[PDB]
Formats: structure tokens, C-alpha cells, sequence
RNA sequence: CUGACUGCGAGGCCUGCAAGCCGAGCAGGGGCGAAAGCCGGGCCUAGUGAACCGGUGGUCCCGUGUGGAAGGGCCAUCGA
RNA sequence: UGGCUCUUGGUCGCGCCUGCGUAGGAUAGGUGGGAGCCUGUGAACCCCCGCCUCCGGGUGGGGGGGAGGCGCCGGUGAAAUACCACCCUGGCGCGGCUGGGGGCCUAACCCUCGGAUGGGGGGACAGCGCUUGGCGGGCAGUUUGACUGGGGCGGUCGCC
RNA sequence: CAGGCUCUGGCGACUGUUUACCAAAAACACAGCUCUCUGCGAACUCGUAAGAGGAGGUAUAGGGAGCGACGCUUGCCCGG
RNA sequence: GGCGGGACCUAAGGUGAAGCCGAAAGGCGUAGCCGAAGGGCAGCCGGUUAAUAUUCCGGCCCUUCCCGCAGGUGCGAUGG
RNA sequence: GGAGGCGUAGGGAAACCGAGUCCGAACAGGGCGUCUAGUCCGCGGCCGUGGACCCGAAACCGGGCGAGCUAGCCCUGGCCAGGGUGAAGCUGGGGUGAGACCCAGUGGAGGCCCGAACCGGUGGGGGAUGCAAACCCCUCGGAUGAGCUGGGGCUAGGAG
RNA sequence: CCCCGUGGUUCGUGGAGCCAUGGGGGAAUCUGGGCGGACCACCGCCUAAGGCUAAGUACUCCGGGUGACCGAUAGCGCACC
RNA sequence: GAGCCGGUAGCGGGCGUGGAUCCCUGGAUGUCCGAAUGGGGGAACCCGGCCGGCGGGAACGCCGGUCACCGCGCUUUUUGCGCGGGGGGAACCUGGGGAACUGAAACAUCUCAGUACCCAGAGGAGAGGAAAGAGAAAUCGACUCCCUGAGUAGCGGCGAGCGAAAGGGGACCAGCCUAAACCGUCCGGCUUGUCCGGGCGGGGUCGUGGGGCCCUCGGACACCGAAUCCCCAGCCUAGCC
RNA sequence: CGCGGGGUGGAGCAGCCUGGUAGCUCGUCGGGCUCAUAACCCGAAGGUCGUCGGUUCAAAUCCGGCCCCCGCAACCA
RNA sequence: UGGGAGAGGGUGGUGGAAUUCCCGGAGUAGCGGUGAAAUGCGCAGAUACCGGGAGGAACGCCGAUGGCGAAGGCAGCCAC
């Protein structure tokens, strides 16, 4: 998966092993590989309760940055999932 | 990452400063435990308010103690009290001063800011000292008659 | 003394293709001999390998809008 | 993917410094500037210490001290010793820069606990993401020539 | 309805299991022997993963390998 | 209504709120739910039809529920 | 409807030059090229790329359907006439310092024995376009066990 | 944007640009910034990291029209429950 | 505009010029299943909650309405209310994933091929679309589709193969909205500030660069005009001379 | 082909780094000694230090090229 | 009845010394071993020495021409 502000569906591509010289000649041995996106978990306070983000490595700050925009928001009262949605 | 610490932090610095620390150190400690805040373009602005406000706030408080500096320095405070031969009948504290000062003219001052602990119990004139601003004192002439 | 020369090549052997093989004579320039003349390796018939890929030197060429460079072509030569 | 702390290698300029075969007075690292110069910007000599070490000298701090203290040269040798200019071997100090090594921590992260905005254990490790090399019939695709008195084994394959 | 018996050798200890449909054996399985991995979020197995088995087990336990009741016994060679 | 099944129960297993994972389809899974020849559960003898019968009929016997009633008691649950 | 296409110029890798041009210093030689020739449509013969005369594999790959057969396991039931043998333990008595142990009686163990059901399928005969795509008769092995069996359920294609 | 791993393109590592992006470093706002096939200069082109958009095009379950299309072993598998 | 009660006669009994049958249009009714949706399930079966009704009807049964889940908005929370989704569709379309045979007279790059197939999604179409384009012309001027360019340029165990664009000729032709600068508003945060950011409205939309705020212009009457809304022409859904 | 390590007596090694020292083990010959080999003890011959060359006062030493061995990753139309 | 001696026996516990091993500290070219020497051990850091730890076995001096028991046989230390 990768479903966060990131949106990085892990796409597969070719991973080919090459034997050669480089400045003499070159050949190969091709295969198919799935390139996953570096994705870590991010827990954060955010008003009441807590909240987790199965986000990528790239867009880590984007989260805490969003938590900033969240101070300019009015939320409360048992909002586990609903925080995320109402969180942009 | 650039952050704004609102707390006297040893290694970092004093309150209000802006220092860039290691990402994690701020993401998993400072910011979370409420010591500093991610110094975004947003907070950098609200910080200028903290500066400009507090600045012209005391800069206009010292600019007002600049008016009392001009008038309380070129004026004598005559106090009509009774006295035997040397020492005073009643007794003048810091109240009998800020009081007859607010009356004889209308100047508003506190017997608290007025630098005097001694309950004047002698007749004659002296040179008091008032403290409206920490760095701009005013010598208030006395005249206990 | 360095013809184990460069630019060439009428004609012809051989032969399915490709490859192989002989060579008069021309021009430049050079060796030997007085000269005629001979010399484009070894008395001759085995001592070897299409092409692709790339290497090294060189060069009238090409060079992505333009000068230039990268890269490439061309002559030389290398790795079965 | 974080806090602290000890430690250590690289490295750039700059500060200070070690480098003694004999001869020549000697313990002249290189080439040269230069016979003038160091000293009250207090010296020769003494007394204490860090350090290099060829075993003898050198060099920095501090104190006693009070007017001297070096040198070319002739000499001898490969060259010369006032002070000075730069640099080489190796070293010490400074900060920048960057990496290695060890220990403690807690908050990421993981485990765990009569549910916990918490307590305990692990802990910048592990897990995972990208990249690196390696091992790797566990699995995959595929090769394994031809002539040949059948094939296989054997012999042969071009050229004279 | 209702064992023919005895002696002697080979293999496998034994009851068991197998090639449905040409092989029931001397094959496999076995108890017991030995080696080896595994300190637990175990090793190993299936799964991309979540997870599950292992096991609500903990080295007198679990995974793998070989040998195959029991008796006597198991020699020398790490050069590859 | 009485035998068998359901308006009862749970087993492996399935399903699956919560929750977790997966490029999609989907995969895992607590609670509950589903799932039985298992647990719980009130009919015995005889007669009669061309063909059905503890089912219709006879005899004897029984269960659940609702309503009302007399009497007794802190009654009451998916919870112990 | 002239966009476009073939043709009216060739030589050279190209720059370029041009009835010529390339190698080369060449006014040598030689390779290629000028001396003019075509296009468009129809039809036919042959070739290319298509399944490409017609019929035929063994295979391979994708997605999906099956454990009502067969194998293992999970869940809950059921079944196994009769006869034989006679372990432990137990009781009594003997024995010893106590005991070991011995004897008798009791007792009812066992991948025990024999033998139906039940399961299976050793040896022979038949059967062989069969009663039957595995049967029949005789015979034989197991038969309280690692037993047989009903119903409920799980596992599958490089997978079980 | 740069680098590492790759896809698209006629582009199979190749002088490999351009467009896209899995990992890492990580910026500016017109004195900005991409591009015209490495890279530099010069000259010209174009404004990325938000979204929308008729028509011309695809197809034929369905209705119609037509056939140098078949005429029951043909023609859809089936003219016929 | 004369017959009719399908195929379909017969048995039996009726209907129609007070204009049926039949053809079209709209409406009514539409058991149970199936996305199935109150809950269960082995489709067409099984049981149930709440309001209302029927029957002596309290038990029991029947009838009518109603009760799945997920998304966005409304609800300051829970509980409710509204809008929408789910599933099917021959072929077609975009996206996500993606073979092998076969060919190279072997085979592993390459080929088949982004083909087959899987999955999701859309609609009468889809996709794409106004330039961070093209490419050498101080040239073109969204996108799509046809011809051509061209089997060219080029790609390639330079093998087998693979194979584009600019431009030109045609079809059709359409260009707009926004984010940010800047101004106003409602809410809570709080470190309470001339602010932070949320929503809302005004503003603004660009390549000779454009926009914003200020200054001058007179700055508006005007002009452009729907890809929306209303009407109508015509047109398909039975027929008639 | 690119990288780095060395060649030292009949043989190997320390000297090399940061030149002033040919030394070490065994063999071998003679001497001591023993029953005897050996241990062990004394002395001795043999090295242009692989080569050519350069700087220096002196070069095995530091350096350039040349010959060879050994090691290293890589490469093969 | 009362006293004594003893390594008599069995059980539980326990003390120091030393060996080897491992950790840490310091330190460098040799250690070890025989008649001699080698194999072996050590520049990856041994031997020697210092500190901490683990484990097993046997009990110095007292101890003797000693004591004890049927014989075999019996020894640090405490209790039963
Ligand atoms: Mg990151
Ligand atoms: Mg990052
Ligand atoms: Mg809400
Ligand atoms: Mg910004
Ligand atoms: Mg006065
Ligand atoms: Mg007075
Ligand atoms: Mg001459
Ligand atoms: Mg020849
Ligand atoms: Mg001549
Ligand atoms: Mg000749
Ligand atoms: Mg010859
Ligand atoms: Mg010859
Ligand atoms: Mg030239
Ligand atoms: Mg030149
Ligand atoms: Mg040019
Ligand atoms: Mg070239
Ligand atoms: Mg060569
Ligand atoms: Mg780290
Ligand atoms: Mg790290
Ligand atoms: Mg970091
Ligand atoms: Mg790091
Ligand atoms: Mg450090
Ligand atoms: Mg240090
Ligand atoms: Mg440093
Ligand atoms: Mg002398
Ligand atoms: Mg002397
Ligand atoms: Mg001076
Ligand atoms: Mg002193
Ligand atoms: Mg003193
Ligand atoms: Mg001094
Ligand atoms: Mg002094
Ligand atoms: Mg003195
Ligand atoms: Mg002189
Ligand atoms: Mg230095
Ligand atoms: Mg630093
Ligand atoms: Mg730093
Ligand atoms: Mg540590
Ligand atoms: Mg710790
Ligand atoms: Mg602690
Ligand atoms: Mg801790
Ligand atoms: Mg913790
Ligand atoms: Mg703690
Ligand atoms: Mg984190
Ligand atoms: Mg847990
Ligand atoms: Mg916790
Ligand atoms: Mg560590
Ligand atoms: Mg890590
Ligand atoms: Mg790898
Ligand atoms: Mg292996
Ligand atoms: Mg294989
Ligand atoms: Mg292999
Ligand atoms: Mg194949
Ligand atoms: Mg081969
Ligand atoms: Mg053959
Ligand atoms: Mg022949
Ligand atoms: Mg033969
Ligand atoms: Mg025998
Ligand atoms: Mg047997
Ligand atoms: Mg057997
Ligand atoms: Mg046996
Ligand atoms: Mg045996
Ligand atoms: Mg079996
Ligand atoms: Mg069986
Ligand atoms: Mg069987
Ligand atoms: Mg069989
Ligand atoms: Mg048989
Ligand atoms: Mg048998
Ligand atoms: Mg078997
Ligand atoms: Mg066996
Ligand atoms: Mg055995
Ligand atoms: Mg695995
Ligand atoms: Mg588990
Ligand atoms: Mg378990
Ligand atoms: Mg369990
Ligand atoms: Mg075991
Ligand atoms: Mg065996
Ligand atoms: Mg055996
Ligand atoms: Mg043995
Ligand atoms: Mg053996
Ligand atoms: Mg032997
Ligand atoms: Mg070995
Ligand atoms: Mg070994
Ligand atoms: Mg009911
Ligand atoms: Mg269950
Ligand atoms: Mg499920
Ligand atoms: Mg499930
Ligand atoms: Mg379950
Ligand atoms: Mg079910
Ligand atoms: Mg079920
Ligand atoms: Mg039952
Ligand atoms: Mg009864
Ligand atoms: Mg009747
Ligand atoms: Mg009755
Ligand atoms: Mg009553
Ligand atoms: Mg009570
Ligand atoms: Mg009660
Ligand atoms: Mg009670
Ligand atoms: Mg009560
Ligand atoms: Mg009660
Ligand atoms: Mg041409
Ligand atoms: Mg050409
Ligand atoms: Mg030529
Ligand atoms: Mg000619
Ligand atoms: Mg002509
Ligand atoms: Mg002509
Ligand atoms: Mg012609
Ligand atoms: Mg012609
Ligand atoms: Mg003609
Ligand atoms: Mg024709
Ligand atoms: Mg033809
Ligand atoms: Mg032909
Ligand atoms: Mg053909
Ligand atoms: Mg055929
Ligand atoms: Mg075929
Ligand atoms: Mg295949
Ligand atoms: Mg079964
Ligand atoms: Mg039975
Ligand atoms: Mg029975
Ligand atoms: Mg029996
Ligand atoms: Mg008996
Ligand atoms: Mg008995
Ligand atoms: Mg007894
Ligand atoms: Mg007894
Ligand atoms: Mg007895
Ligand atoms: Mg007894
Ligand atoms: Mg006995
Ligand atoms: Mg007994
Ligand atoms: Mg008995
Ligand atoms: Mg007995
Ligand atoms: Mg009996
Ligand atoms: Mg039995
Ligand atoms: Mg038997
Ligand atoms: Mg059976
Ligand atoms: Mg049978
Ligand atoms: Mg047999
Ligand atoms: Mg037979
Ligand atoms: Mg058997
Ligand atoms: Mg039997
Ligand atoms: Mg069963
Ligand atoms: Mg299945
Ligand atoms: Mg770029
Ligand atoms: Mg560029
Ligand atoms: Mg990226
Ligand atoms: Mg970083
Ligand atoms: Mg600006
Ligand atoms: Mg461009
Ligand atoms: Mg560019
Ligand atoms: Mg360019
Ligand atoms: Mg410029
Ligand atoms: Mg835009
Ligand atoms: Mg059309
Ligand atoms: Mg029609
Ligand atoms: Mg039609
Ligand atoms: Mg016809
Ligand atoms: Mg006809
Ligand atoms: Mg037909
Ligand atoms: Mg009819
Ligand atoms: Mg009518
Ligand atoms: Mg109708
Ligand atoms: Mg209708
Ligand atoms: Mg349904
Ligand atoms: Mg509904
Ligand atoms: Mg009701
Ligand atoms: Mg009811
Ligand atoms: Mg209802
Ligand atoms: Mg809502
Ligand atoms: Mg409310
Ligand atoms: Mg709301
Ligand atoms: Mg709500
Ligand atoms: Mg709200
Ligand atoms: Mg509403
Ligand atoms: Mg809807
Ligand atoms: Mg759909
Ligand atoms: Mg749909
Ligand atoms: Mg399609
Ligand atoms: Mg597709
Ligand atoms: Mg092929
Ligand atoms: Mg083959
Ligand atoms: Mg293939
Ligand atoms: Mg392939
Ligand atoms: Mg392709
Ligand atoms: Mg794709
Ligand atoms: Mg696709
Ligand atoms: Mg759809
Ligand atoms: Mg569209
Ligand atoms: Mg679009
Ligand atoms: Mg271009
Ligand atoms: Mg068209
Ligand atoms: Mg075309
Ligand atoms: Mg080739
Ligand atoms: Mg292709
Ligand atoms: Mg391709
Ligand atoms: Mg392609
Ligand atoms: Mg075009
Ligand atoms: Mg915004
Ligand atoms: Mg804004
Ligand atoms: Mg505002
Ligand atoms: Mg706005
Ligand atoms: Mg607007
Ligand atoms: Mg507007
Ligand atoms: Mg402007
Ligand atoms: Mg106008
Ligand atoms: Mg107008
Ligand atoms: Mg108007
Ligand atoms: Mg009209
Ligand atoms: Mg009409
Ligand atoms: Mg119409
Ligand atoms: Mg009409
Ligand atoms: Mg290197
Ligand atoms: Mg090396
Ligand atoms: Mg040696
Ligand atoms: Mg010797
Ligand atoms: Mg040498
Ligand atoms: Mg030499
Ligand atoms: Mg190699
Ligand atoms: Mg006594
Ligand atoms: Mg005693
Ligand atoms: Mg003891
Ligand atoms: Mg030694
Ligand atoms: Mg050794
Ligand atoms: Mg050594
Ligand atoms: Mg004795």
C-alpha cells in the first residue's frame, strides 16, 4: 500500500543484471521486480486522542505541517477515524 | 529542521530563538513534548508580532515615562504639613506624596514605584526618586513644609 | 643496401558463391650495377579465419538551430 | 534514525618543533638572503618542569641575575652554523570538515502488561524502503555438433 | 462347518504399510541408537503481507538426517 | 403441538461488526452469527384405506404459550 | 480533388562535384556512370508478409472448475458372534533381623492366539466383443487395533 | 533540478536527451524556471508541479436497407419451441 | 374500421358500427428469487423488530408500510434528515496488472507483445486536449481521426525483425474555470497578537509575459456571448391517399 | 592491458620505510669433542644486492625506464 | 553402671590451596620440552606477572617405627 498524502502505489519495473565491459561491449539478463515506496508509521497527538499515518518517507513533514493547519481547525469528541478525513 | 523553542533549553538556547536541529530530535521530542514548534512560514510571522508588539509596547511605555521625565524634573513638590522645630507633626510616607501630587496638579503616580521606604519625619526639602521605567528614573523634588 | 616501397593495374589461371593465384606495363620515389637491367620479400606448392563487436594511431569528411565538444565515418593496424 | 559522553583515524591553512659518519671549535636537514645582528620588547651563567633522544645536545614556561651574548673568515668539509625566507621527514596545538570505535540514555521503532492521553523489556539495534556485492539445482528457461556399412564407445573434422 | 507335519538356510526383529487396475516383498513404517539445528517474536514450514502452524509447547521440548528391537561391536585417513 | 427439521444450543469449519494486510480481485480475523446423525426436546397400545398413518378414528397420557385467578417469594439478565 | 509517389543524373561514407565522378600528386591507370529512357490500369506466372495447399502431435502458457473417486487431517457419532491363553496387582501362607524371593488362590493385561461379521486381496482355476473398463469359485492374511465405518469439514496443479 | 533504480519513444547503454517516477540530497517566483538529443557558450522556443471541454474517431446487443451472399452436410451451433 | 376471445382446432360459452380484435403512447397492477438490502440460507426457501390493519384475536396467522451497508453534506457529539453508490450490458474505450507457444531454421538478449488473459472504471462513446509543444523555417500554432510523409529517419545477438515524427493534403473545429498577491466576513486557538488558519464572498487567470496594491486616465454607458436555461422547426415511437 | 609487491651467497629472509650497519638459518670444509650420529662450540670461501640509469659525499636503500616471477579485479569480437 | 581413644561406616553441608579454561589489565619474542632435539605452542600477540569469574577432582603442614575396622579398606572441615 501507500495510501497517504503521498499516494505512491508501489509500481513494478525491470531489474536487469548486465555483464559487460562498458567501453568494450555489453549484454544482459532481464527480470521483473516490484519497487515498493519507503513507507513508515507516524503517530502524532493532534487535539484530543492520537492518530496514526501509514505514510511514506518522502512526505513525512507534510504530516506535521498538516498538524499545524489543524490548529486552525475545531475538532473534538471521539474522532479516531473521522479526524483523518476531516484532516484534509 | 528550523524550529522555535518556547522554553529555556540547555544545548539549544533561550526562549524565542530560532535554531535548526536534527529532524528526529524535534519531531520525536521537542515538538511532541511541547518545547519548540516547527518554525513554518506561518509561525515566523506570528513571531514578528511577538517582537514588534512587545517592542513598541515597552518603547511607548518608556516614551510615556519620557513625559514624566520632563515635568517631574523641573518642578518642586511643596507639602503643607505641620512641624515642631525640626521633625514633622503628622508624618509623610509615599502616599502623602503621590496624593498631594495628584491634587496640587493632577499627576498620576504610585507610592509603590516611588523609590522611598523611609517615612519622612523631618521638615525641609529633599530629592526623592521615582521609578516609572526601569532604565529611566525621575528625581522628584520634595518640600515638606 | 632496405622494392618485407605508395598510388596502380591491360590481361589471364582457378571457380556455384564467396575466397584464392600469376602479372606485363604506368606514375611518384628509392636500392644495387658501367650499363643492359633487376627489386612490389624468401626455388615454389601448407604456416591459417567472411561478417559483426570493440581497441590504438592518423585524417581532405559528419557533427542535430549556431561556434565547439561528445560520438561517428575514412586510411592504417589489434583481440578467434 | 534521536539525546549525551569518552575515544580515534583522515584532512586544509596557521602557530611551535625532531632530524648528531668524521673532519671544521661542534650535533652544516636543503638552497639562499645576509655581516651584520640578539639583548633594559632585560642577555651570558644558575635553579624547577614538559618533551624529543643518536646519550650528548637541543627547545618552551617561570624565578635569581645584571651587562654582555653570536658569526663570516683563516679553518675543514659534500655544504655551514647573528638572525632571517620557504620547504621536505615525522610530531604537537587550533577550528572548519568527515569517517571509524566504545558506554549510558529515551522518546522513533518492536515486544509486553488487570485497556494505557500510561507501566515494564528491548532500543537507534532490529523491521522495513532504495541501492551494493556475494552465496544460492530450493525453483526456472535452456544447451548437450556431425561424418559413422544401426547407434554408442572409439577415430576424425581446416591446410599442404 | 472343520491345521497336513518335520528338519535346515537366506532376508527382515516383531503387529503394521504399499504400486485402486500385472509387483505385498527382503521394499516403507516402526520402537530404540547417533548426529545436527533451536533460548523463544525459537529454529523450521505456508504466505507478497497480515498472519498461521510450530505451541497456548520451552532443550527430558521442537525442526532436519541417517540407522533400524535386542546382544557383541563400530577400527585408520581432514589432503580434496 | 407429541416422529424427523426449524421458529433452541453449540463442534470442526464457514462467515465476519471491530482490526490488520494486499497493484486490483482479494487474504487474515476478536465479538456475534451460520453449521449436526452431537447436547436439549411433550405418544403408548389398538382399529380403519384399493393406496397414508405414533399424522385420520378409539382408548388412555402429555408439553408450550396467552389470559384471568388463589396462594407463596426480593422479582429481575445476553452477567457470576 | 496534385498532398504525395515513380520517372527525367550519376559518382562518393561524406564534404561535394556533376555527364561525369571515386582512389590518388597525377594531365597515369582503373571502379562505377552519359550516350537517353517511362508511367498508369486490367489480366496471368513466381516470390515476400500474413494460418497462406489441406489434415495431424508429444508439448507450452493464461484464467477458471473439481477431495460426492482416491490420499491425509479436523469434528461428531457407530461397529467388532464366540472360544482360548492367563501378566501386573491383590489376598493367604512360607521365608528373613527386616526384605528379596517362592508357593496357592484371586485377578483379567495384551499393536496376544483361534475364528464370523467386518476389512483386505496371497496362491490356483475361470473370465478375456466378460455378469464386470478389475468380476466369479476354491484358498488365504488381519480381525481391541498403527482397527473398520457413517455423517459433518479442510487441503489442488510445480500445487496438494 | 541533481544522482541511484526503471518504464515510454524508433532508442536493447549506447555520445542518451526529452516525458514519467521507486530511493536519496533538495531551490527559486520573471535578475524566476523547463526546452531545441551528452556538456558549454550563443541564439530562438515555451511557462511545469490544480481542474473542465462539443465535433470529427471506435463498436454493433438492437431496427432498417442492399447483395456477380448460402439455399437444410450450405448458411449462425440452431430455418423446425 | 370488420371482425374477435394468442399458436389452436375441438368441447363449452360469449363479444362486437352505443364502434371490439388489433397497432402506438402514457398510467395501474406487478407473487417469490436475483446488486438483494430486516436477519439466515443449500437462489426461488426460513425466521424476525417497530407502527397500523384484519379474525373471538392475548397467545396464533394473515395484510399494508417500515428496518442492509458504504460515501459526501446536514446533526457543534450521539440519535436522526437529504443527495448518491452498489449490479447488468454483444462489441467498442481508458487505466491497473500481463504470458507462452512461435520466430531467430538450437537458445538465453531480441521476437510473439503490451498481444492473449485477469481486474477495476466510463459511456453512447471513450481517450485526449489550448503548449514548460513542435523544430530550424526570424516557420507552425489545442486535441482527435483519415491520406501522405515511410518501410524513410533510425532501432537491432546491426540477427530475426522492429519502425517514429516535423511537415504537407483532408474531417471537424472551442475554448473556459481556478490556486496564490490583495480586500471583507463568521468560528476557536491562544503564548491573547495590528495574528494564526478554516470555511465563505469579492478579486484573478498569463508568454509581445500576466495579475496584485498605489498614482494618472473620464471611466461607465457600449460591446463579445454560452458547452446553461426556455420556446419552436424538424425528427423517431401507430398509420392514410 | 590497467593496479602493487618483490627479486639479496648453493637457497630463503632481515637490511628498504626514515641511505652511513652483507647480517641470519641450514648446507659445506677444516678445528674442539664423542663409543657414535647429533646437539653444541671456533674459524672460513660464496651476493655487480634482477637490470640499465639518475640525484647525492656515499644508493640494496629514494627515484625513471627495461627483464622476469608472484598477487589483484576485469576483459575475450 | 561409668568413663576413654580412633583416617570405622552412611547422609547433608562446607574451607583453602593449586591446575585448566574464559574476561579484563600490562607487556614482547619467545615459550615448552629432552640426554640432546624435534613435533607442538606464539607477532592474529603466547610464556611470565596483576585483577575478576567458572568448573572438577584430590585434601599440604599436623603425620609416625601412629590409630581404626573382619577383609577389602579408611585422612582437610562441621553437624546428624
Ligand atoms: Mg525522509
Ligand atoms: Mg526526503
Ligand atoms: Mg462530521
Ligand atoms: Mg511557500
Ligand atoms: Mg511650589
Ligand atoms: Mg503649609
Ligand atoms: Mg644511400
Ligand atoms: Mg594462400
Ligand atoms: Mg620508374
Ligand atoms: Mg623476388
Ligand atoms: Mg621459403
Ligand atoms: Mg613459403
Ligand atoms: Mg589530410
Ligand atoms: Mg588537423
Ligand atoms: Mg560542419
Ligand atoms: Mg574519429
Ligand atoms: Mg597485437
Ligand atoms: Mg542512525
Ligand atoms: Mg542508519
Ligand atoms: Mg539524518
Ligand atoms: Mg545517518
Ligand atoms: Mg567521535
Ligand atoms: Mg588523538
Ligand atoms: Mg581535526
Ligand atoms: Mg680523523
Ligand atoms: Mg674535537
Ligand atoms: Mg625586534
Ligand atoms: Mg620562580
Ligand atoms: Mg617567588
Ligand atoms: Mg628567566
Ligand atoms: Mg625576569
Ligand atoms: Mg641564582
Ligand atoms: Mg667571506
Ligand atoms: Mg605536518
Ligand atoms: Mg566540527
Ligand atoms: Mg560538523
Ligand atoms: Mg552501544
Ligand atoms: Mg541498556
Ligand atoms: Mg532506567
Ligand atoms: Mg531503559
Ligand atoms: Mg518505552
Ligand atoms: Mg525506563
Ligand atoms: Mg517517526
Ligand atoms: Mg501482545
Ligand atoms: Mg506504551
Ligand atoms: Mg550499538
Ligand atoms: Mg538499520
Ligand atoms: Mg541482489
Ligand atoms: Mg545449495
Ligand atoms: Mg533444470
Ligand atoms: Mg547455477
Ligand atoms: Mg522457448
Ligand atoms: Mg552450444
Ligand atoms: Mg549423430
Ligand atoms: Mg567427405
Ligand atoms: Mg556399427
Ligand atoms: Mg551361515
Ligand atoms: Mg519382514
Ligand atoms: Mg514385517
Ligand atoms: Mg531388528
Ligand atoms: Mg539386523
Ligand atoms: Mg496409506
Ligand atoms: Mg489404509
Ligand atoms: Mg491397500
Ligand atoms: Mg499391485
Ligand atoms: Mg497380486
Ligand atoms: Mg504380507
Ligand atoms: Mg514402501
Ligand atoms: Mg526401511
Ligand atoms: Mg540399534
Ligand atoms: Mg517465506
Ligand atoms: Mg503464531
Ligand atoms: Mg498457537
Ligand atoms: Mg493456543
Ligand atoms: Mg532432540
Ligand atoms: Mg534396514
Ligand atoms: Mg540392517
Ligand atoms: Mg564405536
Ligand atoms: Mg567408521
Ligand atoms: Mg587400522
Ligand atoms: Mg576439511
Ligand atoms: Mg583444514
Ligand atoms: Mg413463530
Ligand atoms: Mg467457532
Ligand atoms: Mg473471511
Ligand atoms: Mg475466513
Ligand atoms: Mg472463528
Ligand atoms: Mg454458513
Ligand atoms: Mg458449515
Ligand atoms: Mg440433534
Ligand atoms: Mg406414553
Ligand atoms: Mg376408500
Ligand atoms: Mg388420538
Ligand atoms: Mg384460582
Ligand atoms: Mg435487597
Ligand atoms: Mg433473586
Ligand atoms: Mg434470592
Ligand atoms: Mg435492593
Ligand atoms: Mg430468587
Ligand atoms: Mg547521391
Ligand atoms: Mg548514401
Ligand atoms: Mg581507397
Ligand atoms: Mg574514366
Ligand atoms: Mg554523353
Ligand atoms: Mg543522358
Ligand atoms: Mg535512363
Ligand atoms: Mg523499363
Ligand atoms: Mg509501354
Ligand atoms: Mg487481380
Ligand atoms: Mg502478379
Ligand atoms: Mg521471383
Ligand atoms: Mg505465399
Ligand atoms: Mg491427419
Ligand atoms: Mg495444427
Ligand atoms: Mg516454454
Ligand atoms: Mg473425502
Ligand atoms: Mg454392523
Ligand atoms: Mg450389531
Ligand atoms: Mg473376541
Ligand atoms: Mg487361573
Ligand atoms: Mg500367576
Ligand atoms: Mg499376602
Ligand atoms: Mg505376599
Ligand atoms: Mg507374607
Ligand atoms: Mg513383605
Ligand atoms: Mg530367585
Ligand atoms: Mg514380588
Ligand atoms: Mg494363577
Ligand atoms: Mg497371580
Ligand atoms: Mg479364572
Ligand atoms: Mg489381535
Ligand atoms: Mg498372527
Ligand atoms: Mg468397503
Ligand atoms: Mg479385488
Ligand atoms: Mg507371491
Ligand atoms: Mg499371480
Ligand atoms: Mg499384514
Ligand atoms: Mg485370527
Ligand atoms: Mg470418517
Ligand atoms: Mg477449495
Ligand atoms: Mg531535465
Ligand atoms: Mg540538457
Ligand atoms: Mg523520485
Ligand atoms: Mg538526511
Ligand atoms: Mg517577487
Ligand atoms: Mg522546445
Ligand atoms: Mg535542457
Ligand atoms: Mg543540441
Ligand atoms: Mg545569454
Ligand atoms: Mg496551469
Ligand atoms: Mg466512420
Ligand atoms: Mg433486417
Ligand atoms: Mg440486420
Ligand atoms: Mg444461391
Ligand atoms: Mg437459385
Ligand atoms: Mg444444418
Ligand atoms: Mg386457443
Ligand atoms: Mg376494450
Ligand atoms: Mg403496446
Ligand atoms: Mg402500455
Ligand atoms: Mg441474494
Ligand atoms: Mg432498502
Ligand atoms: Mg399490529
Ligand atoms: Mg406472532
Ligand atoms: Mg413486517
Ligand atoms: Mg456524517
Ligand atoms: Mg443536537
Ligand atoms: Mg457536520
Ligand atoms: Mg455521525
Ligand atoms: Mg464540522
Ligand atoms: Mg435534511
Ligand atoms: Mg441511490
Ligand atoms: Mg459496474
Ligand atoms: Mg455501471
Ligand atoms: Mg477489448
Ligand atoms: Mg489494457
Ligand atoms: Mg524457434
Ligand atoms: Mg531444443
Ligand atoms: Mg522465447
Ligand atoms: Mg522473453
Ligand atoms: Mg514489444
Ligand atoms: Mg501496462
Ligand atoms: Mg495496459
Ligand atoms: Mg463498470
Ligand atoms: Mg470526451
Ligand atoms: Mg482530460
Ligand atoms: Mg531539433
Ligand atoms: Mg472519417
Ligand atoms: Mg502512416
Ligand atoms: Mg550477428
Ligand atoms: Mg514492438
Ligand atoms: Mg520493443
Ligand atoms: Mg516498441
Ligand atoms: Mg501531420
Ligand atoms: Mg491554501
Ligand atoms: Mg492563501
Ligand atoms: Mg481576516
Ligand atoms: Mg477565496
Ligand atoms: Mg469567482
Ligand atoms: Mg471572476
Ligand atoms: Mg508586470
Ligand atoms: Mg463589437
Ligand atoms: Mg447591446
Ligand atoms: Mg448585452
Ligand atoms: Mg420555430
Ligand atoms: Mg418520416
Ligand atoms: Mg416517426
Ligand atoms: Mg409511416
Ligand atoms: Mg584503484
Ligand atoms: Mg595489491
Ligand atoms: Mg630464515
Ligand atoms: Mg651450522
Ligand atoms: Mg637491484
Ligand atoms: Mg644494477
Ligand atoms: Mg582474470
Ligand atoms: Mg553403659
Ligand atoms: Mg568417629
Ligand atoms: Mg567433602
Ligand atoms: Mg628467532
Ligand atoms: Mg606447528
Ligand atoms: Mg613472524
Ligand atoms: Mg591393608
Amino acid at each position: 500500500s501507500g495510501k497517504r498524502p503521498i499516494v505512491a502505489n508501489s509500481i513494478q519495473r525491470r531489474g536487469k543484471a548486465k555483464r559487460e565491459g562498458g567501453v568494450g561491449k555489453k549484454t544482459t539478463g532481464i527480470s521483473k521486480r516490484r519497487q515498493y515506496p519507503n513507507l513508515q508509521k507516524v503517530r502524532v497527538r493532534v487535539a484530543g486522542q492520537e492518530i496514526t499515518f501509514r505514510v511514506a518517507a518522502s512526505h513525512i513533514p507534510k504530516v506535521y505541517e498538516l498538524v499545524e493547519r489543524a490548529k486552525g481547525l475545531r475538532l473534538e469528541g471521539l474522532s479516531p477515524k473521522e479526524i483523518k478525513k476531516e484532516l484534509l | 529542521m528550523k524550529v522555535i523553542l518556547l522554553e529555556p533549553l540547555e544545548n539549544l538556547g533561550d526562549v524565542g530563538q530560532v535554531v535548526d536541529v536534527k529532524p528526529g530530535y524535534a519531531r520525536n521530542y521537542l515538538l511532541p513534548r511541547g518545547l519548540a514548534v516547527l518554525a513554518t512560514e506561518s509561525n515566523l510571522k506570528a513571531l514578528e508580532a511577538r517582537i514588534r508588539a512587545q517592542a513598541k509596547r515597552l518603547a511607548e511605555r518608556k516614551a510615556e515615562a519620557e513625559r514624566l521625565k520632563e515635568i517631574l524634573e523641573n518642578l518642586t513638590l511643596t507639602i503643607p504639613v505641620r512641624a515642631g522645630e525640626t521633625k514633622i507633626y503628622g508624618s509623610v510616607t509615599a502616599k502623602d506624596i503621590a496624593e498631594a501630587l495628584s491634587r496640587q496638579h493632577g499627576i498620576t503616580i504610585d507610592p509603590k514605584r516611588l523609590a522611598l521606604e523611609k517615612p519622612i519625619k523631618e521638615l525641609g526639602e529633599y530629592v526623592l526618586t521615582y521609578k516609572p521605567h526601569p532604565e529611566v528614573p525621575i528625581q522628584l523634588k520634595v518640600s515638606v513644609v
